[PDB]
């Protein structure tokens, strides 16, 4: 939807889980 | 899901779970597109050389899980199937080509803080992120080796075809993408049975967004060394989710 | 190993 993909309780507070970035870290 | 981490909670609240109602029991993967569509896998309803062809009324949905056997009251939601679609050209007699399956549900579910869709990629995102190198997350409650207490995690990063092709004696196809870390690259981590229909996510760094990039389809063991997990190519299969979606709604 | 879901699913 045009929600899809915004975690309430990461995306959408801005919190980050504890291995995004080791996905950011390989794009 | 072959080590693997617990999932943080409201970590992938698209995640679904296919239960069988007697004996109730895991089942398989899937993950929540929308309000009234989930996603997962034809194998995890039909593959005729084990026996298996479950219809609407054998099965449940259930949304919004953490614990793997707990009954999460005020939490996780079950739902009805008001119908299975399988894809018309999955070849479950060779090489599950075409591995996807999308199933309705008799009413729409509530979101919540553990509940919420994962978008499917457009070509551009796809374009953008199917990229060999470029890691993906997989989350299941399957086998834990060749089972677990929560959810879990694991972040593969894709293999290029070649690689890919060169681990096996099956044909694959290009509805079909690898993940999995080389016996070089000293990590390891990988899908198992039971993880099946789950999602491959991979988080957009053009508008932060999760979208699912493949489906959970078939290994030879679970975290084999020169052995990778194969997932269904989602954004491949699109105008067949489109086409089903836009008319059985 | 599966507790229980409700009966009225
Ligand atoms: C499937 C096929 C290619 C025909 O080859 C076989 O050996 N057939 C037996 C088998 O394997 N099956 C039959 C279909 C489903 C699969 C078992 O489930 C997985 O491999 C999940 C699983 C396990 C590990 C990783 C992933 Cl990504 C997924
Ligand atoms: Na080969
Ligand atoms: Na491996």
């Amino acid at each position: 939807e045009a929600d899809c993909g915004l975690r309430p309780l990461f995306e959408k507070k801005s919190l980050e889980d504890k291995t995004e970035r080791e996905l950011l870290e390989s794009y | 899901i072959v080590e693997g981490s617990d999932a943080e909670i409201g970590m992938s609240p698209w995640q679904v779970m296919l239960f069988r109602k007697s004996p109730q029991e895991l089942l398989c993967g899937a993950s929540l597109i929308s309000d009234r569509w989930v996603l997962t896998a034809a194998h995890c309803l039909l593959y005729p050389p084990w026996d298996k062809n479950f219809t609407e009324n054998d099965l449940l949905v259930r949304i919004g899980k953490h614990s793997r056997t707990r009954y999460e009251r005020n939490i996780e939601k079950i739902s009805m199937l008001e119908k299975i679609y399988i894809h018309p050209r999955y070849n479950w007699r060779e090489n599950l080509d075409r591995d996807i399956a999308l199933m309705k549900l008799k009413k729409p579910v509530a979101f919540s803080d553990y509940i919420h869709p994962v978008c499917l990629p457009d070509r551009e995102t796809a374009a953008s992120l199917l990229q060999a190198g470029y890691k993906g997350r997989v989350t299941g409650w399957g086998n834990l080796k060749e089972q677990p207490s929560v959810l879990q995690v694991v972040n593969l990063p894709i293999v290029e075809r070649p690689v890919c092709k060169d681990s096996t004696r099956i044909r694959i196809t290009d509805n079909m993408f690898c993940a999995g870390y080389k016996p070089d690259e000293g990590k390891r981590g990988d899908a198992c049975e039971g993880d099946s229909g789950g999602p491959f996510v991979m988080k957009s760094p053009f508008n932060n967004r999760w979208y699912q990039m493949g489906i959970v389809s078939w290994g030879e063991g679970c975290d084999r060394d020169g052995k990778y997990g194969f997932y269904t190519h989602v954004f491949r299969l699109k105008k067949w989710i489109q086409k089903v979606i836009d008319q059985f709604g | 190993d599966f507790e229980e879901i409700p009966e009225e699913y």
